[PDB]
C-alpha cells in the first residue's frame, strides 16, 4: 500500500505488541451490528413532539426539547422501548479484541463491546459511571465515556440529550480525565467515527491545547464509502490525526461498510506477525534492532539467541542457524547471503553498511557462522577473555587498584573483588554502580543480590562451623555491615527485578531475565541429561560412531556458559548448581573420551574447569572409572 | 517468604521479623484449651485453616517434628487411569462450574480435545475470586497447543487421520489468534494477582526449571533423594488434583523422567559404594510404577534397565500395581476389541500401556490378572505398536516373576492357533522388528511345559494338504507342539534329498537328530568342497564338536576353514589362525561347551585376556567372565 | 560414512545402505539389506550355534532363505546420500571377517530379556 499507510500499520502493530494500543470505538461499529442508530430516536422524539418528521445540533436539541416538555419519564420510556434489544457482536469487535488493546474507550452505550469481551475471554473493568473509576477492579478499562444502560435504561445514565453534552465536563470529571490520560499515555486508533463527529472534534480541540510535540497523533480508521479528499486529509492530519482510509485501500459498494471496516482490521491483524522486510536495508535494520542492545554485553550464549529473535531460528552451538518458526521473510538467510557476497554489501545504504559491519563483528565474535545447509568444516577454538577465569589474582588486584575510566570498568572491578573474596568492597562497588547507572544497572542488581547471598551463607558457615573448622571464630564482616546489607536487601525481590524495569529493557534484553534464577541453566541441564543418557546407552551397547562426537554439544554448550558468565562478569560463576553442571559436563566428556580411547584431549581450559568445579571426590571417581 | 514449608510438612521461620503466627497457629492446633479463647468466627476460621493444613500435609514446625509419615496420595481419576469413571463423570450433569473444570480436564485426558476446548470456553464464559476463570484460560491455551501439535504430527504421520474437522481448526485458530498467555495474569483483577500470585507460574512457558536444576544433587558423589521424590510427588499432586493440562506436556514428562532416572541411578550408586566399602535403597511403589509407565518411553526404561539393576529394586503395593495393569489391559481391550479407538486418546495412551506392560516384568501378578494382561497383550494390542516379535518380548518378560501357568499357556496356544488360521491366506506373512516370530511362542511354551501338546494345531496339521504351502512351513517351526500323528503327517511334506534341504530342516526344526544318511550327505558336500578347493563348513565343524555328529570321518577336511579345523580337533589346531571375533558369534551353549573342553580352553582364555587388555571390550570381558572360556 | 556405526557386541557395522547382490545361482536382487538381532538368551535347540539371527529384506519384504546364500555384493548404495559406497563395503567386509559385516540395523534382545 501507500508508504505512510504502511508506517501507520507499523506503528499500530508495534503499539499492540507493547500493550500500549487503545481502541476508540464509535457508533459505526455498533451500527454494523444493527444496533438502533440515534437518528431513529430523534425521529421518534419529533413524532411525539410534532406532527411528523436533521441538523447536527438538532440530533441533541430535539431529545432535549422532548425531555424538557414531555418529561424524564417519557424520555425513559422511549429509550427503554428503543434500546432494550439484543444484537450480535460484529467480527470487527473480535478483530479489535484480537489486536489486544490496552484499553477500549467507546462512545457506545450498548454492551456489544462488553459481550465481545466476555465471549472472547478478555476481562475489562467496565467504567461507565463516575463511581466506577475508583472501583475499577483492574488496570485495563472498557471506558464508556457516554455511559451505558447497565444500571438501567434511564436517560440520566447516558449522554444523549443536548444538556448532557453541555454539562458533560461537570457531570463526568473522572471519566473525562481518565479518557484524556489514556489518550496521552497510549496509542489511540479511532474506529467507527465519521471524521465530523462531535467527540472527534472535541478531542481534536483538547489536543490543540496540548504542547506542540508532547502527544502522539491518534490514528483514525476512516470507513466512509468514498475516498477522503486531499484537502480534508491535510486539514485533519495537521490537527493531530493520522488517517487510514478504508475506501482508499480497497474498492467496495457504498452501503457495504462491513467489508470497509474488515479490510483495515484484517490488514492490521495480519500485519502483527509481518515484519515488513523486502530490501537488504530492511533486513539489516531489523537485525540491528534485535542485536544492538546486546552490544553492551561482552558475549551472548548461542542458545539465548533464539529468544532474541522470538524462536524464528535455532542458533546451534556449532554456529549454524536453522529455520524454526519464521513464516515470513528469511532475514538471517539474507544477512548471511550479504555476508558471503561482497558485491551485495556495496548495494546497502551508507548507514546500513556500517550497521551490517557491526552485525558482522557481533556474529563473528559470538561464533555464529552461517545456516545449517551452508555449513562447512566448523571448528571454533574456545577462548574465555577473563582475568577471573584464568586466576590472574595479581592482575585483578592491580586492575582494582587502578582508577575507573567508565562504569564498565567499575562493573569488572566489582566482579574481580567478588572473585578475590573482597565481598564487602564488591557489594559497595555494586551499590555505587547501581547509583551511577540499563544493562549495567540490572546486571549490578543481580550480582549484588548474589554477593549478598554469598555473604549471608559465608557468615552462617563462619558462625556455625567456621569456629570449629578454623579453630577460631572468624569475623570477616562486621555486624554493622551485616545489618546494613540486611536492611538494604530485606525487601529486595530478585524475581520481580526484571518485571520492574522499563518496557524497552524487558524487550531488548529478554535473555537477561534468565539470570535472576537458575532458569538460565535449564536448557543446558536438560540437554546434558539427555546427552548423558544417549552417550551412556551407546557405551553400554558397545557401539562406536565414526564422525562428529555426540558429546561435542555438551562441550560447546559448556564453553557457551563459562564464556557468558565470566566475560559478562556475572557472579553466577560461583553458583553451586553451575559448578555441578560444569562437573557433570566434564565428567561425561572424560568418560566418553576414555570409552573412545580403547576403541578428546585435556587442554588448559579443561584442566582449569576440573580444578575449579570438581571436588577431590569427583576427581577420584573419574580416576576410578 | 516468611517461612519455609518443607516437603515433609515442617515449617521453618525464614524471613518474618514480626509475630510468629505460624508457631502460634501450631500451638493452637496441638492443644484445644486455647482454642476456646477465639471468637466464634475465629473458631470456625481456625477449623477451616486446620482442615486446609492437614489436607495439604502441613503438620507442625521442624523443631516439633516427630514420626513424620510422608505417603503420596493423589485424589485424581485422571492420574489413576480410571477412564470408565471419568467417562461416567463426563456423562453426568455438572452441578457446579468446578465440576465443569474437572469435566474439561477429564475430556482432555480422554483425547476429546474439541469437547474439552468447548467446555473450557463455556467455563470462561460463565466464570467472570476468578480462580477457575484463570485456570480455564490456562488450560484452554494448553489444549489449543495440544490440538495444534497433534494436527502437525498427524499431518507428518501410518494412516491419514483427521480427528479435528477443519472448521473446528479454523475456529480455534481465529479464537486464539494473537492470544498472549503472558498477558493473562497481569490482566486479572488486582485482587486476584494478590491472592493468587502462586498461580502465575502456570502462565509461563517453563515451570519446572528449578526442579530440574535441583536434580544435580542426585549426581553428587561425596536426604536429597527424599527431597527430590517428595518434590516430584508435590508437583504431580498439584498438577493432577487441580486438573491442569500442562501435566501432559513434554516438559513435565521429561522432568518426571529425569527425576526418576536420577533417583534410581543414585540409589544404584549408593548400593555399589556400600558393597565396595561394607562388602554386603530405592523402594518402588504403586505411584512410582504409574509415573514410570505414564512418563517413560520404552527407550527410557531400557536405559534405566541397562544403567541400574532394577531386579535389585523391590516392588511394593503389588496388588495396586496389578489393578493398574489390569485396568490398562481392560482399556486396551475396549479400545481395540471394539470400535472405541480414539486416535487422539490412542496416541497418548498406547505409550503408557506399552511402558506399563514392559515394566510389569518386575511385578508379581495373580493368575487371573496375568491372564487378563496376557490376553490383552497377545490379542488386542495393535500391531502398529507391538508387532509379533515385540509382543513376544513383552509376553516373555512376564515370566520372570510368574512362571507360565496352564491358563497363560492356553492363551498362548490360542494365539498360536489364531496365527495358524491367519496362514490360510498365502499372502499373509508375519512382520517382526525383533526377528522373533510365532515359533518363539511355541518355544517358550515347550520351555515351560516340556510336554505340552496343542490339540488344535494338531487338528490343523492333520487337515493339511499339499496346496496350502504356507501352513506347512508355518507349522513346521511349531513341530514340538504337535502330536505324534500330526508330526508324522507334517513330515511327509518335506524332503531331505540334498544338503540344502538338510540345512533347511535343521534351521526350521524339521529334524533334531542327525541320521546316518544326513551324515553321508554332509560328507558328500565336504568332499565336493575339498575337490573344488583348488559357509556350512563352520556349521559342520561346530556340529561335530557339539557331538551332534559322530561320523568320525571328517578329519579328512582339516586345513581349508580355520574355524572348522579349530572345532573338529582343538588339540591339533594352530591358534595363530584363531580369530577372537569367532567367540562373539557363539551363544551360551556353544561358549560353555568350549569352556568345558579341557582342550583349547587355555588358548581362548589367553585370546580373551589379550582382547580385554588391548581393547577393553565389554563383550570379550563378559564372555571371559561368565563362561571362563 | 557419518551415520556408519560400529557395533562391537557382534562385530558388525550398522549403515543405512542397500545392496544389489548376486548369489551362486545367478539370481539377482535389488535394493536389499540385512537386519541382525543379537539374541544371547534365545531358546536354542540342539543345532543352533549363532548368537545372532539375520533377516534379509528386499523391496521392504523379508526373504525365506531356502538355498545357499553365498553371495557377492555388486553395488551398495547409501540411501541418505545416493553416493555409491560399494568399495567401502568390500573393504569393511574384508576387514571384519564376520558374516554380513554391514547391516541395516542391529536389534539387541539382551536388555529386554527377563534374564537380563
Amino acid at each position: 500500500l501507500d508508504n505512510n499507510v504502511v508506517e501507520c500499520i507499523k506503528e499500530i502493530t508495534e503499539s499492540s505488541r507493547n500493550g500500549k494500543l487503545v481502541f476508540f470505538v464509535g457508533a459505526g461499529v455498533s451500527t454494523l451490528s444493527d444496533y438502533p442508530q440515534w437518528w431513529r430516536l430523534v425521529d421518534k422524539y419529533h413524532e411525539e413532539l410534532y406532527g411528523s418528521p436533521y441538523s447536527s445540533d438538532e440530533y441533541l436539541r430535539i431529545p432535549q426539547i422532548f425531555y424538557n416538555v414531555k418529561g424524564e419519564m417519557a424520555f425513559d420510556g422511549i429509550l427503554k422501548d428503543f434500546f432494550q434489544v439484543d444484537k450480535p457482536t460484529n467480527p470487527i469487535h473480535d478483530k479489535i479484541l484480537a489486536m489486544n488493546p490496552a484499553h477500549v474507550i467507546t462512545t457506545n452505550y450498548d454492551n456489544l463491546i462488553d459481550t465481545a469481551c466476555w465471549k472472547r475471554g478478555k476481562y475489562f473493568s467496565v467504567i461507565s459511571a463516575e463511581e466506577d473509576v475508583a472501583n475499577a477492579t483492574s488496570s485495563r478499562y472498557l471506558l464508556k465515556v457516554h455511559g451505558d444502560f447497565r444500571k438501567g435504561f434511564k436517560g440520566e445514565n447516558v449522554v444523549l440529550k443536548e444538556d448532557d453534552y453541555l454539562n458533560y465536563d461537570q457531570n463526568y470529571p473522572l471519566i473525562s480525565n481518565l479518557m484524556k490520560t489514556i489518550i496521552a499515555t497510549h496509542t489511540i486508533v479511532f474506529i467507527g467515527y465519521g471524521l465530523g463527529d462531535y467527540n472527534i472534534n472535541m478531542l481534536l480541540n483538547w489536543v490543540r491545547k496540548l504542547q506542540k510535540d508532547s502527544f502522539h497523533k491518534p490514528f483514525f480508521i476512516r470507513t466512509d464509502p468514498s475516498p477522503i479528499e486531499n484537502e480534508t486529509l491535510i486539514y485533519y492530519e495537521n490537527k493531530g490525526l493520522r488517517i487510514i482510509d478504508a475506501a482508499s485501500l480497497i474498492d467496495s459498494n457504498e452501503y457495504d461498510y462491513l467489508e470497509r471496516y474488515s479490510a483495515v482490521m484484517d490488514l492490521l491483524i495480519e500485519s502483527q506477525e509481518n515484519k515488513f522486510i523486502t530490501k537488504d536495508d530492511e533486513v539489516i535494520d531489523y537485525i540491528y534492532g534485535k542485536i544492538s542492545p546486546l552490544f553492551a554485553l561482552q558475549y551472548i550464549r548461542k542458545i539465548d539467541l533464539k529468544h532474541v529473535f522470538e524462536y524464528d531460528y535455532h542458533f546451534e552451538v556449532n554456529g549454524t542457524v536453522v529455520r524454526h518458526k519464521n513464516k515470513g521473510f528469511g532475514y538471517m538467510e539474507r544477512f548471511f547471503e550479504l555476508k558471503e557476497s561482497c558485491d551485495e554489501r556495496s548495494k546497502l545504504s551508507k548507514k546500513q553498511y556500517e550497521r551490517f559491519n557491526a552485525l558482522f563483528n557481533f556474529f563473528e565474535k559470538n561464533g555464529v557462522i552461517c545456516m545449517a545447509k551452508d555449513a562447512g568444516t566448523l571448528n571454533t577454538s574456545i577462548e574465555i577473555n577473563s582475568l577471573a577465569y584464568h586466576g590472574k589474582y595479581d592482575v585483578m588486584k592491580k586492575f582494582i587498584e587502578e582508577q575507573s575510566v567508565s562504569i564498565e570498568d567499575d562493573y569488572k572491578k566489582a566482579f574481580f573483588l567478588a572473585c578475590l573474596g573482597r565481598w564487602e568492597e564488591s557489594y559497595d562497588l555494586y551499590s555505587n554502580i547501581i547509583l551511577n547507572s540499563g544493562c549495567v544497572y540490572y546486571l549490578s542488581q543481580i550480582n549484588r543480590y548474589r554477593i549478598y547471598q554469598s555473604i549471608t551463607q559465608a557468615v552462617t558457615q563462619f558462625n556455625g562451623l567456621g569456629l570449629l573448622t578454623f579453630g577460631r571464630h572468624y569475623k570477616p564482616f562486621t555486624d554493622e555491615f551485616l545489618a546494613r546489607i540486611e536492611r538494604e536487601m530485606t525487601n529486595f525481590n530478585i524475581d520481580d527485578l526484571f518485571n520492574g524495569m522499563p518496557f524497552e529493557f524487558q524487550k531488548k534484553y529478554k535473555i537477561l531475565e534468565f539470570l535472576s534464577d537458575n532458569q538460565f541453566l535449564y536448557d543446558d541441564t536438560v540437554k546434558l541429561f539427555e546427552l548423558t543418557n544417549k552417550v551412556r546407552s551407546e557405551m553400554s551397547e558397545g557401539s562406536y560412531s565414526f564422525g562428529m562426537s555426540s558429546d561435542i554439544v555438551v562441550l560447546l554448550r559448556l564453553y557457551d556458559n563459562l564464556r557468558f558468565l565470566y566475560e559478562n562478569c556475572l557472579w553466577s560463576v560461583s553458583f553451586h548448581e553451575f559448578h555441578q553442571y560444569i562437573r557433570n559436563s566434564m565428567s561425561l566428556l572424560i568418560e566418553k573420551a576414555e570409552y573412545e580411547r580403547t576403541r578428546f584431549f585435556m587442554e588448559y581450559y579443561d584442566f582449569v574447569n576440573i580444578s575449579r568445579h570438581f571436588k577431590i571426590d569427583d576427581i577420584k571417581n573419574l580416576e576410578r572409572s | 517468604y516468611d517461612y519455609h514449608f518443607e516437603v515433609n510438612g515442617t515449617v521453618v521461620r525464614h524471613k518474618n521479623k514480626g509475630f510468629g503466627y505460624m508457631e502460634r497457629f501450631f500451638e493452637l492446633k496441638e492443644s484445644c484449651d486455647e482454642r476456646s479463647k477465639l471468637s466464634k468466627k475465629q473458631y470456625e476460621r481456625f477449623n477451616a485453616l486446620f482442615n486446609f493444613f492437614e489436607k495439604n500435609g502441613v503438620i507442625c514446625m521442624a523443631k516439633d517434628a516427630g514420626t513424620l509419615n510422608t505417603s503420596i496420595e493423589i485424589n485424581s481419576l485422571a492420574y489413576h487411569g480410571k477412564y470408565d469413571v471419568m467417562k461416567k463423570f463426563i456423562e453426568e450433569q455438572s452441578v457446579s462450574i468446578e465440576d465443569d473444570y474437572k469435566k474439561a480436564f477429564f475430556l482432555a485426558c480422554l483425547g476429546r480435545w474439541e469437547e474439552s476446548y468447548d467446555l473450557y470456553s463455556n467455563i470462561i464464559l460463565n466464570s467472570i475470586n476468578g480462580c477457575v476463570y484463570y485456570l480455564s484460560q490456562i488450560n484452554r491455551y494448553r489444549i489449543y497447543q495440544s490440538i495444534t501439535q497433534a494436527v502437525t504430527q498427524f499431518n507428518g504421520l501410518g494412516r491419514h487421520y483427521k480427528p479435528f474437522t477443519d472448521e473446528f481448526l479454523a475456529r480455534i485458530e481465529r479464537e486464539m489468534t494473537n492470544f498472549n498467555i503472558d498477558d493473562l495474569f497481569n490482566g486479572m483483577p488486582f485482587e486476584f494477582q494478590k491472592k493468587y500470585k502462586i498461580l502465575e507460574f502456570l502462565s509461563d512457558n517453563q515451570f519446572l526449571y528449578d526442579d530440574t536444576v535441583k536434580l544435580f544433587e542426585l549426581t553428587n558423589k561425596v536426604s536429597s533423594d527424599i527431597v527430590v521424590l517428595l518434590r516430584l510427588y508435590d508437583n504431580l499432586r498439584f498438577l493432577y488434583e487441580n486438573c491442569l493440562w500442562s501435566v501432559s506436556f513434554h516438559e513435565f514428562h521429561q522432568y518426571i523422567r529425569n527425576s526418576m532416572s536420577l533417583l534410581i541411578e543414585k540409589a544404584e550408586y549408593e548400593r555399589t559404594r556400600d558393597i565396595d566399602e561394607l562388602g554386603f535403597g530405592f523402594f518402588m511403589e504403586y505411584y512410582d510404577f504409574v509415573n514410570i509407565s505414564r512418563h517413560f518411553k520404552i527407550d527410557d526404561i531400557k536405559n534405566l534397565e541397562r544403567s541400574c539393576s532394577i531386579d535389585k529394586i523391590r516392588f511394593g503395593e503389588q496388588e495396586k500395581i496389578e489393578e493398574y495393569l489390569v485396568g490398562i489391559a481392560e482399556e486396551i481391550t475396549k479400545q481395540f476389541s471394539a470400535n472405541g479407538m480414539n486416535v487422539v486418546f490412542y496416541t497418548q495412551f498406547i505409550s503408557e500401556a506399552k511402558a506399563a506392560l514392559y515394566f510389569a516384568k518386575y511385578v508379581k501378578l495373580s493368575e487371573e490378572g496375568l491372564g487378563k494382561i496376557v490376553k490383552a497383550l497377545l490379542f488386542y494390542f495393535p500391531e502398529r505398536d507391538l508387532d509379533i516379535g515385540k509382543r513376544y518380548v513383552w509376553l516373555e518378560r512376564l515370566t520372570k516373576c510368574n512362571e507360565l501357568p496352564k491358563s497363560i499357556i492356553s492363551i498362548i496356544d490360542d494365539f498360536l492357533v489364531l496365527q495358524a488360521e491367519k496362514h490360510i491366506d498365502q499372502n499373509y506373512s508375519e512382520v517382526s522388528s525383533n526377528g522373533l516370530y510365532s515359533r518363539d511362542y511355541g518355544a517358550l511354551i515347550k520351555h515351560f511345559e516340556k510336554n505340552f501338546i496343542s490339540k488344535r494345531l494338531s487338528e490343523i496339521t492333520l487337515c493339511l494338504t499339499q496346496d496350502k504351502q504356507k501352513q506347512i512351513d508355518f507349522l513346521f517351526k511349531l513341530l514340538p507342539l504337535l502330536s505324534t500323528n500330526a508330526k508324522s503327517h507334517l513330515l511327509s511334506f518335506k524332503s531331505v534329498e540334498n544338503i540344502n534341504d538338510l540345512m533347511n530342516g535343521i534351521r526350521i526344526g524339521l529334524i533334531d537328530e542327525f541320521t546316518p544318511e544326513h551324515e553321508e550327505l554332509i560328507i558328500e558336500y565336504l568332499e565336493t568342497r575339498k575337490v573344488n578347493y583348488i559357509d556350512y563348513m563352520s556349521t559342520f565343524g561346530i556340529w561335530y564338536f557339539l557331538e551332534e555328529i559322530n561320523n568320525s570321518k571328517m578329519e579328512e577336511f582339516i586345513g581349508m576353514d580355520d574355524q572348522y579345523d579349530f572345532f573338529v580337533d582343538p588339540e591339533n589346531f594352530d591358534y595363530k589362525k584363531f580369530i577372537p571375533s569367532w567367540l562373539k558369534n557363539y551363544n551360551d551353549k556353544l561358549l560353555g561347551k568350549i569352556a568345558g573342553n579341557k582342550h583349547m580352553k587355555h588358548h581362548v582364555i589367553e585370546v580373551l585376556k589379550e582382547r580385554v587388555k588391548n581393547s577393553n571390550d565389554k563383550r570379550y570381558l563378559e564372555i571371559l567372565m561368565n563362561y571362563f572360556i | 560414512t557419518h551415520d556408519l556405526v560400529y557395533h562391537s557386541k557382534i562385530n558388525t557395522f550398522v549403515w543405512d545402505v542397500e545392496f544389489d547382490i548376486v548369489l551362486s545361482d545367478s539370481k539377482e536382487l535389488n535394493k536389499c539389506y540385512f537386519v541382525k538381532c543379537f539374541n544371547p538368551y534365545r531358546i536354542n535347540g540342539k543345532c543352533d550355534f549363532a548368537v545372532s539371527s539375520i533377516d534379509i529384506f528386499s523391496e521392504g519384504k523379508r526373504l525365506l532363505i531356502e538355498n545357499e546364500f553365498n553371495f557377492k555384493i555388486t553395488k551398495a548404495v547409501h540411501v541418505a546420500t545416493s553416493k555409491d559406497v560399494t568399495e567401502i563395503v568390500l573393504h569393511l567386509s574384508e576387514r571384519i571377517s564376520s558374516p554380513f559385516p554391514i547391516v541395516k540395523e542391529v536389534v539387541y534382545l539382551d536388555w529386554s530379556h527377563p534374564q537380563f
